[PDB]
RNA sequence: CUUGAGUCUCGUAGAGGGGGGUAGAAUUCCAGGUGUAGCGGUGAAAUGCGUAGAGAUCUGGAGGAAUACCGGUGGCGAAGGCGGCCCCCUGGACGAAGACUGACGCUCAGGUGCGAAAGCGUGGGGAGCAAACAGGAUUAGAUACCCUGGUAGUCCACGCCGUAAACGAUGUCGACUUGGAGGUUGUGCCGGCGUGGCUUCCGGAGCUAACGCGUUAAGUCGACCGCCUGGGGAGUAC
C-alpha cells in the first residue's frame, strides 16, 4: 500500500543495493529484501556471456547479491535490476 | 556424417526457429536445463526479430 | 490500497487518482495496484468523472 | 510513448528507452488487432480459452513439483 | 532557402511503405523520400533496409537549410520504424525528442472483415 | 428537498462576472427554500487539455439541497450563458460541508 | 398453529429497463497553407488515385457511428440480451435484527405477453462497414477465396415478422447425501474466528453404453407439465 508512492528513495538508475533471492525462473531470479518490494533481474544480465548461463547456474535460493537499479516502473510497478553490473567490466 | 553437431547450438537454432514461427515458450522439448537455457535463448532472441517482419 | 476505510473515493482528490493512471492517461488494472473489486469500479468512474471536467487527462497526444 | 533526451544520454540509451516505452504502453498489440472485425462472439470465444489457459498455467507450478523425471 | 535550425521529422511506417518528411516547427513540408521513391520495389519495398535510404536520401535533400535539431515523430507499425530513426542519426541530426504517434480510437468505426487466407 | 452539487467552470476573461453569478445562483436556491452546504471556488485553474482552444478556466465548486424544478432551471441558465463554458450536476447521498481537497 | 408462502422497517451491490443531455479519441469528407513525384495494394501483380499537384504534413469547418484503458472463466436480467460520463422516471435481487398475516402454496393443456440477426412497411438519416453489382488477379476453368471500388442494409421513430447450434444440445418447484481450491456481494464477534446470497474449476460415493456428471447432479426421492417410438421420403404435400 504504501511503500511504492514514495519510490523517489532508491529511484536514481545509479543506486545499488544488497539485496536476497527469494526464488528462480529460466528468465530472471527475482531479489527481495526491500519487503513488499521485489526487483527480478533478467537472465539477459547476471553474466557477461549474455543467455549462455541459467539463473540456477550463478545464484541459488536464499542468496544475497549486489544489485543496481537501472529501472523502476512507477506504474506497471516492476523494477528492473541488474547482477552482472555489480562485479567486473571485462 | 562421421559425427552428431553440436547439441548446444542445435539447441538454440531450434529455439530460434520456434521463435520466428511463433510457437510458445513451454513448447520447449528439453528438461535438461543446458540444453533449455539454449532454446529460450534462440526463442527470445526470435521474438525480437518477429517484430520486424512482414 | 485505498481501504483506509473510504466510503467513495472522489473524483476531485487528484492527488490520488494519479496513482491510479499511466503516462498516457489510462486507468491501471487492479491487479498491478493491488486495489480491491468494488474500490477499482470507484476509482473507474472517478477518473472517468475527472477527464470530463479536464482535471485529468484523456491521452498525451492533446 | 514521449521520451525526451537527457543531457549527454547516447543516442543508443534514448532509443532503448523509446522502445521499452512503448512495449509497457502496447502499442502494435493495439495496432495489430484493430487490423480487422472481430465478430463478438468470436472476441468472446478467445477470451474463453485465455481463461481455460492462464487456469491451466497455475497447475504446472504445482503438479510438477510432485511429480519426478529419473 | 531560408535556413531554420530547428525541425522536425514525420515517420509513416505502413506494413507496406515507410513514408518520412522532414517539416519545419509549424508543420511545413521541406523534403521527403519514401522506400517505393529509394528504388525498391513489392518484397524489397517493405524492409528496415529499404525504410534507412529513405531517411538518408530524405537527409540529403533538406542541406538547402539548416539542420542542428530534429524531434522525431513516428507512426504506424510498419519495419520502418526505427531504421529511420537510426539513419537520421548517422545523417547527423541531434535527436532531441522522439514519440510515437500512432493513432487509436477510443472504442470509432468498424475496421474491415477479415482476410480468409 | 435533495442534495446535488455542481462544479461550473467559466470562460476565463470574464471570471470578474463570477462572484455576480455566484450571487445570482445562490439567490434562486435559496429563494425556493434551498440551502447551500459548500461554496468554496478554485479560481483560474489549468486546463488537462484544450477547450474551444482555452488553456484555463475559472473553476466553481457548489454543494446545494434543492427541489428539482430550480436544480433544473438552474442547468438551463448555464446551458444559454455563454460564459459558462463547462457544467456538471451529480446527485449525492446526504449533504456535503467538509471542505475540499482543492 | 408457524416452519411453506407473503407484508412492513434500515441498508448494500449491479453494462436490469425507459426517456433526455453531453465529452474525448479516431475514420471519411470540405476549405486553406507547405511541398513534389509517386501513392495504394499483394504471396507476386494489376485495376484504382496522382504534375488539373496526390500521398505525407499543419490549420479551420462539417457530419455520422461506436464507446480504448478500467475489464476480470467480473456483474445484472425470465429468456433474447445489457458496456463512456450526467440528471428524470422505473423493475428485480440480497442481507441484519425485529414486528405482522396465517397454507394465502407448487405446476399448468388451451390462452396472454416478451423474444438475437436477417427481412418487410412509412418517414428520416448515412461517417465507417458491406450482400447485390462492376472492374483487376489467381486457375485447366474460378459466376469463389485475394485486390480496387460499391447499392440495399447496418443508425433513429413508429408498426410488422416470431425464427436461430434461441445451447448447459440438460423443463419448473421442494427435500435429502463425503470433500478441496478459488471469484464476487452482505453481515456477526474479535488483522483471526463465524454466518448469509450468487458464481468458477477440481474430485469422493453413487450413477452412466461409454464419454463423463458429481450438494449449481446426469446421485437418492416426491409434485406437475412438455416431448420420443428404425432410416430415407419429410418438418415435406394437402
Ligand atoms: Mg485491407
Ligand atoms: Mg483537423
Ligand atoms: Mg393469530
Ligand atoms: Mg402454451
Ligand atoms: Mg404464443
Ligand atoms: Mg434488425
Ligand atoms: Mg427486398
Ligand atoms: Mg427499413
Ligand atoms: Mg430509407
Ligand atoms: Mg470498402
Ligand atoms: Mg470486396
Ligand atoms: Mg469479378
Ligand atoms: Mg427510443
Ligand atoms: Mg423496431
Ligand atoms: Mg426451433
Ligand atoms: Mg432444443
Ligand atoms: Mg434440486
Ligand atoms: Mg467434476
Ligand atoms: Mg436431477
Ligand atoms: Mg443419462
Ligand atoms: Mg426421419
Ligand atoms: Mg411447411
Amino acid at each position: 500500500e504504501d511503500p511504492w508512492v514514495a519510490i523517489a528513495k532508491r529511484y536514481p538508475e545509479g543506486t545499488k543495493l544488497t539485496g536476497r533471492v527469494t526464488n528462480l525462473t529460466d528468465y530472471g531470479c527475482f531479489v527481495e529484501i526491500e519487503e513488499g518490494v521485489e526487483g527480478l533481474v533478467h537472465v539477459s544480465e547476471m553474466d557477461w556471456t549474455n543467455k549462455n548461463i541459467h539463473p540456477s547456474k550463478v545464484v541459488n535460493v536464499g542468496d544475497v547479491v549486489e544489485v543496481m537499479v537501472l529501472d523502476i516502473d512507477e506504474e506497471r510497478r516492476r523494477i528492473s535490476l541488474g547482477l552482472k553490473q555489480c562485479k567486473a567490466n571485462p | 556424417k562421421r559425427q552428431k553437431r553440436d547439441r548446444l547450438e542445435r539447441a538454440h537454432q531450434r529455439g530460434y526457429q520456434a521463435g520466428i514461427a511463433g510457437r510458445s515458450k513451454e513448447m520447449c522439448p528439453y528438461q535438461t536445463l543446458n540444453q533449455r537455457s539454449q532454446w529460450l535463448g534462440g526463442w527470445r532472441e526470435a521474438m525480437a526479430d518477429r517484430v520486424v517482419m512482414a | 490500497f485505498t481501504a483506509e476505510g473510504v466510503q467513495e473515493i472522489d473524483y476531485k482528490d487528484i492527488a490520488t487518482l494519479k496513482n491510479y493512471i499511466t503516462e498516457s492517461g489510462k486507468i491501471v488494472p487492479s491487479r498491478i495496484t493491488g486495489t480491491r473489486a468494488k474500490y477499482q469500479r470507484q476509482l473507474a468512474r472517478a477518473i472517468k468523472r475527472a477527464r470530463y471536467l479536464s482535471l485529468l487527462p484523456y491521452t498525451d497526444r492533446h | 510513448p514521449v521520451i525526451k533526451v537527457r543531457e549527454n544520454e547516447p543516442f543508443d540509451v534514448a532509443l532503448r528507452r523509446f522502445k521499452r516505452s512503448c512495449e509497457k504502453a502496447g502499442v502494435l498489440a493495439e495496432v495489430r488487432r484493430r487490423e480487422f472485425y472481430e465478430k463478438p462472439t468470436t472476441e468472446r470465444k478467445r477470451a474463453k480459452a485465455s481463461a481455460v489457459k492462464r487456469h491451466a498455467k497455475k497447475l504446472a507450478r504445482e503438479n510438477a513439483r510432485r511429480t519426478r523425471l529419473y | 532557402r531560408k535556413q531554420v535550425s530547428d525541425g522536425v521529422a514525420h515517420i509513416h511506417a505502413s506494413f507496406n511503405n515507410t513514408i518520412v518528411t522532414i517539416t519545419d516547427r509549424q508543420g511545413n513540408a521541406l523534403g521527403w523520400a519514401t522506400a517505393g521513391g529509394s528504388g525498391f520495389r513489392g518484397s524489397r519495398k517493405s524492409t528496415p533496409f529499404a525504410a534507412q535510404v529513405a531517411a538518408e536520401r530524405c537527409a540529403d535533400a533538406v542541406k538547402e537549410y539548416g539542420i542542428k535539431n530534429l524531434e522525431v515523430m513516428v507512426k504506424g507499425p510498419g519495419p520502418g520504424r526505427e531504421s529511420t530513426i537510426r539513419a537520421l542519426n548517422a545523417a547527423g541530426f541531434r535527436i532531441t525528442n522522439i514519440t510515437d504517434v500512432t493513432p487509436i480510437p477510443h472504442x470509432g468505426c468498424r475496421p474491415p472483415k477479415k482476410r480468409r487466407v | 428537498m435533495r442534495h446535488y452539487e455542481i462544479v461550473f467552470m467559466v470562460h476565463p476573461d470574464q471570471s470578474e462576472q463570477v462572484p455576480g453569478m455566484i450571487e445570482r445562483y445562490t439567490a434562486a436556491i435559496t429563494g425556493a427554500e434551498g440551502k447551500i452546504h459548500r461554496l468554496e471556488d478554485w479560481g483560474r485553474r489549468q486546463l488537462a487539455y484544450p477547450i474551444n482552444k482555452l488553456h484555463k478556466a475559472h473553476y466553481v465548486l457548489m454543494n446545494v439541497e434543492a427541489p428539482q424544478e430550480v436544480i433544473d432551471e438552474l442547468e438551463t441558465t448555464f446551458r444559454f450563458n455563454d460564459a459558462v463554458i463547462r457544467s456538471m450536476v451529480m446527485r449525492t447521498k446526504h449533504a456535503v460541508t467538509e471542505a475540499s481537497p482543492m
